[PDB]
RNA sequence: AUUAAAAAGGUAUUGUUGCCCACCAAUUUUUAUAAUAAAAAUAACGUGCAGUAAUUAAUAUAUUUAUAAAAAUAUAUUUUUUUUUUUU
RNA sequence: UAUACAAUUAUCAUAUUAAAUUGUUAAGUGUUGAUUUAACCAAUAAAAAUAUAAAUAAUUUUUAUUUGUUUUUAAACACCAUUAGGUA
């Protein structure tokens, strides 16, 4: 009923537990203090499909067939056969590559064993530690740009991506190991940097991935205070990604620049070369533009068509010029800010304003 | 002393003393970085 | 390696169910424990210690 | 925590002291600390701090003129909702529900 | 009240308490033996017994023993003798 | 140090100075200096779920 | 023992640096003699690191 | 506390770790 | 292993049942021979007592 | 082994003991995993005195040796399905029988860095030794290592 | 015809007939007035005997208890005095 | 009244690169009774054992997360009160 009340009795240490009483289990925080009561429909797919099993893309089958077509011709001449010599070592390049199997054994190197040991070595065989490192190499392939890329943006997200899930699922089953909360939020935290990298390097990738893995809840910016003082865009001139660009495929520069001799700006030069730059607007903007464009045919029409009623507002408005605060314009009246130039004047002489600042300065 | 001043083990070099104040306020108004905006001395 | 197939079960359980059946004319295996346990006649009753 | 660990510096001695109290110091601030926590029992002291307030300014409980100890001094004045169910609270503290956590009893509790 | 079989008050004999487990032969103690000596013929059982305890005494087992069957002691005090003994 | 400035102590002096110290100075990393406790397990109990417009 | 502080010391520390450098001097909580085997589904029947609470 | 001291306590050892603690 | 031994009942709970068959493995040090190296301090003022007694 | 267990059984009447091990092994194989050996022993006397179903103590009982080959999700089903079984007074797990104590320990390992599929090929025999095992399997051991590396190709290039 | 030596602590300072600890009156003074406000000065009266390994060692946190120092229990710990199996 | 900390090592309260979390085992009856304790009183007494590897280093978690208080006694010890119970 109504606010929780903590009773403390201060001869105790701490007070006692609150009346409503709060949930018995508490809520699991992301990194930004935003809660999640359970995987998003997403993730959970991501989870389901990681559990029951992986693949090796055929992808992979295609380029090795295109790339080293003698070796893919051997390989094509010798299936069912049991290999001497594993001609099919360019296609696993990495111990890593090779998920289909156990202990990283490539698909064709089982041809003359047993059916038995086939079974034994198969998915349904691995751990769950195993199928984990399974899935993220799976997608470390996908989005690598050669075969022992680790480092690079992309592949640092999509791992710590899915080390985030694992650590995340964790955590439902098992409520308190307060290790694994803080793994989880720094790797979250680890997520937000390679995330924040990968939009400046590339940006398509850093949206699949966005969709692919359902981590949009990490790019939140924090809290308001320090999104206003531009603190979360400053974080790619750290990276050093802020110049990065390379516009000439996207955004002709031409009208991006002011002119230093004319002083006009840039939608000065923009207009003269009859470029238009200008963000999609939301219904805003469209609709406060488009009630203003008309603002002179309104007018147009009321005093034409509707003279006394304009007479009528236009008395109203000579005779106010000579009543008033002010009748002529002076550094006094002229004051874009009265309240703050004179601020010796707002308790005692002038009751208008009651603070001093309204705006930025 | 738990609680009190930190106090050095052996004196400070006087020469460092004087490299480390090239910078100060006194040397900065006899470069002239303050801007004069007002009457100052008669 | 002999992995046991579903198929091969029951036979395979009965031939090491009567590996020790309390008559042989040849010396016996021991244990994993390195014990040599009771013979069990058939039906598992113990005939000989 | 909330409460105070300690009252005053305990922990004085001269540098690389290699405990962090002396008997001694560490005897004289248990005195007072002794003295504050007995009169807290005594005058059953009662805090409380309410959800959608500003939490370091806590409505003194103790001091409210249901709970009040003394019968001279004027209490303190809470609103007549929010005092209601802070009475409320204290009263149902008293006493273990089975199937509920044991949480520790006094009498100066009550 | 149930009491461990080294406790003070284990094994009581009054008009309510009775002894617990199997007691003869194949019995309560039966994996729980520390000890086993086989007589040797024409052996005094009293060698026998001084040999045991000299044993027990010399390896501190007896001594250990002795010491938690008895009081309880917080794993503080336990860590502090343990340790203070090793050193010395 | 004057006596007036702060409190009657020296040492209040300083601890207002470390207000005013360069390397101290309040970031994106660094907040709420002066008043961090009265902000502490604020919002413990509000549960704010995140904002997703993407998939 | 307190003349070997120091050697002490250096253990309590590891088991800081294991639990993400924070309860120094903090041990698990002893649980009872059969706290496994007397509590139902949901609650804890081992005792946790101390950071794990 | 009791601003004074009580007790006349004058120990005269001077252990070289509470004199100068910037070496030790 | 002594319990996993002991949970699958190949070993008891107390006692050792090996005892006697294992004192070949240890050394068993004979006071007639000398140890260079002992902490045993009866060992070496025995000998001591023995060559001087010689 | 990839999983092996020790199953402590109470010594009944062979129709019982064979219908157990059938459940347990069907239990195996519709949770797809495979049986690398199941091998018997016989009836001995523990150390331990174990109380049946019928809270009966008992002197004797038969081991039995499971070596499994499961995904280690599924194995809690089939755990909780042979502990939950009327005949078994007792069972011990072995899961550490792919990364056994003796190895990868300050590059202990020749030639390579955790060769995993050393100790997955082998048995739980030869991972963990029997008491009987004495010096000569150091004999056996090479007639059957050197005779081994000899036919080894030739007997996998004939198909 | 039935022997002794060698290791040890002081809040005192010609040192235990040494010092000290709280409540219990007067007063003095500052204030952020909780049974009977808080804190600091203080030289009465009356209880005791808390502390100086100090008559069940002390110290810190925790919880309880209460004429008054404080006491009981749960943990850590020595600013407490040490007693010492390299497979028997 | 004004009139110059440290920066090589400083013990009470502003943490931060971390691998954990999860395991269903044990124990119980023969019989006529002075056990425990320095000493009292209530009054069946036996007991709850297994896990390493692996997790990469730093750069915007400080309104987030985190430092021995915990359902179930129809289960005990232990502790508190004293034969009535509390707690565990
Ligand atoms: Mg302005
Ligand atoms: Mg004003
Ligand atoms: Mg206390
Ligand atoms: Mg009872
Ligand atoms: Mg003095
Ligand atoms: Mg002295
Ligand atoms: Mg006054
Ligand atoms: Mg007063
Ligand atoms: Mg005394
Ligand atoms: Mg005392
Ligand atoms: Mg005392
Ligand atoms: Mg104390
Ligand atoms: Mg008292
Ligand atoms: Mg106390
Ligand atoms: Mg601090
Ligand atoms: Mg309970």
């Amino acid at each position: 009923e109504h606010p929780a009340i903590w009773l403390w009795y201060p001869w105790r240490m701490n007070p006692e537990p609150p009346t409503p009483h709060m949930p018995q289990r508490r809520a699991l925080k992301n990194v930004h203090g935003a809660v999640f009561n359970d995987l998003t429909p997403v993730q959970k797919k991501r989870q389901e499909q990681m559990l029951y099993g992986v693949n090796i893309p055929e992808t992979r089958q295609m380029k090795f067939e295109e790339q080293h077509p003698l070796l893919a011709g051997a390989l094509r001449k010798l299936e069912g056969q049991p290999k001497g010599f594993p001609f099919w070592y360019r296609k696993y390049p990495t111990r890593r590559h090779a998920y289909e199997y156990r202990f990283s054994i490539p698909v064709e190197m089982l041809d003359g064993y047993n059916d038995d040991v086939k079974k034994a070595l198969s998915k349904g065989m691995m751990s769950i530690q195993e199928k984990q490192f399974a899935q993220e190499a799976m997608y470390m392939e996908r989005y690598a740009e050669h075969d022992f890329d680790t480092t690079s943006p992309a592949v640092l997200a999509v791992k710590r991506a899915l080390k985030c899930r694992v650590l995340r699922n964790h955590l439902l089953t098992n409520p308190h190991n307060n290790i694994i909360k803080t793994v989880l939020a720094n790797t979250e935290r680890k997520l937000n940097h390679a995330l924040r990298r990968l939009r400046k390097v590339d940006f398509k990738k850093y949206w699949e991935i966005i969709r692919d893995h359902d981590v949009q809840d990490i790019l939140q910016p924090p809290n308001l205070v320090t999104y206003r003082q531009g603190s979360y865009w400053k974080y790619d001139w750290n990276a050093g990604l802020a110049i990065s660009t390379n516009l000439a495929d996207v955004m002709d520069p031409r009208g991006l620049n002011g002119c230093v001799e004319t002083g006009r700006s840039r939608s000065e030069v923009a207009r003269d070369l009859g470029l238009s730059y200008t963000r999609p607007l939301h219904e805003n903007e469209k609709k406060q533009l488009s009630h203003q464009a008309v603002y002179y045919e309104r007018l147009a029409k009321f005093k034409m068509e509707q003279p006394e009623a304009a007479r009528a507002m236009e008395r109203e408005r000579f005779v106010r010029k000579f009543s008033g605060m002010f009748v002529k314009m002076d550094i006094r009246s002229g004051a874009p800010d009265f309240p703050s130039t004179y601020r010796r004047l707002l308790g005692t002489k002038v009751v208008r304003w009651a603070s001093k600042r309204h705006g930025p300065n | 002393h738990r609680s009190g001043k930190a106090r050095a083990f052996v004196f400070r070099d006087p020469s460092l003393r004087m490299m480390r104040a090239g910078s100060g306020y006194q040397q900065l108004r006899r470069m002239g970085m303050p801007m004069q905006v007002g009457m100052g001395w008669r | 390696i002999n992995y046991v197939p579903h198929a091969q079960l029951r036979e395979h359980i009965d031939k090491e169910l009567d590996k020790y059946v309390a008559g042989k004319n040849e010396p016996y295996p021991l244990n994993f424990v390195g014990q040599m346990p009771f013979l069990e006649d058939g039906d598992g009753n113990i005939v000989e210690v | 925590r909330w409460a105070a660990k300690f009252y005053g510096q305990v922990t004085f001695g001269p540098r690389n002291y290699p405990y962090p109290s002396s008997r001694w110091l560490a005897r004289r601030f248990q005195m007072k600390k002794h003295r504050i926590i007995k009169r807290f029992r005594f005058r059953r002291y009662k805090l409380a701090a309410v959800a959608n307030l500003p939490f370091a300014k806590m409505i003194r409980v103790g001091m409210l003129p249901e709970l009040k100890s003394s019968k001279t001094k004027r209490g303190d004045v809470v609103d007549p909702t929010l005092s209601g169910q802070l009475v409320s609270a204290v009263k149902n503290t008293g006493e273990k529900r089975k199937g509920q956590r044991t949480r520790p009893k006094s009498k100066y509790q009550v | 009240g149930g009491y461990m079989m080294y406790h003070r008050k284990a094994m009581g004999t009054m008009k309510y308490s009775k002894w617990k487990g199997a007691h003869g032969g194949i019995s309560h103690f039966y994996g729980r033996t520390p000890m086993v000596e086989e007589v040797r013929p024409n052996e005094p059982i009293t060698l026998v017994d001084r040999r045991i305890m000299h044993y027990v005494h010399h390896s501190r087992l007896r001594h250990f023993q002795l010491f938690r069957s008895y009081q309880e002691k917080s794993n503080s005090t336990e860590c502090k003798l343990r340790e203070g003994e090793m050193l010395r | 140090i004057a006596h007036w400035y702060c409190g009657h102590k020296f040492r209040h002096r300083f601890m207002r100075d470390k207000r005013f110290h360069p390397s101290l100075q309040a970031s994106h990393d660094a907040r709420n200096r002066f008043s961090k406790r009265r902000h502490f397990k604020t919002n413990r109990w509000n549960y704010q779920q995140a904002y997703r417009d993407m998939p | 023992p307190h003349d070997w502080r120091h050697f002490y010391a250096q253990e309590k520390l590891v088991r800081e640096r294991q639990q993400n450098g924070h309860a120094y001097g903090r041990r698990p909580k002893q649980f009872s003699f059969g706290a496994r085997y007397v509590k139902t589904d949901g609650y804890g029947k081992r005792p946790r690191l101390p950071y794990n609470k | 506390l009791k601003t004074l001291d009580v007790r006349e306590y004058r120990p005269l050892a001077m252990p070289i770790e509470f004199r100068f603690y910037q070496r030790y | 292993a002594k319990a996993q031994a002991i949970r699958i009942g190949l070993y008891p709970r107390f006692g050792n049942p090996f005892w006697f068959r294992s004192q070949k493995f240890r050394p068993k040090a004979y006071q007639e021979n000398y140890d260079p190296t002992t902490y045993s301090t009866k060992r070496t003022v025995e000998h001591f007592a023995y060559n001087w007694v010689q | 082994v990839f999983y092996s267990f020790v199953l402590v059984m109470k010594p009944r009447q062979r129709r019982f003991t064979s219908q157990a091990l059938r459940e347990i092994g069907v239990a195996v194989y519709s949770n797809g995993g495979l049986i690398r050996s199941i091998t018997n022993e016989g009836i001995m006397r523990p150390y331990s005195r174990f109380r049946d179903a019928d809270n009966t103590p008992l002197t004797y009982a038969r081991y039995i040796i499971l070596q499994l080959d499961m995904g280690e999700e599924e194995m809690g089903k089939v755990d909780k399905i042979i502990r939950e079984h009327q005949d078994v007074l007792m069972a011990l797990k072995l899961n550490n029988l792919e990364r056994p104590v003796g190895i990868r320990s300050g590059n202990k390992e020749l030639q390579a860095a955790y060769f995993p599929l050393d100790t997955f090929t082998r048995l739980e025999e030869e991972i963990n030794w029997s008491p009987q095992t004495s010096a000569d399997i150091y004999t056996q051991l090479e007639m059957n290592w050197k005779e081994f590396s000899r036919t080894r190709w030739s007997s996998f290039l004939r198909n």
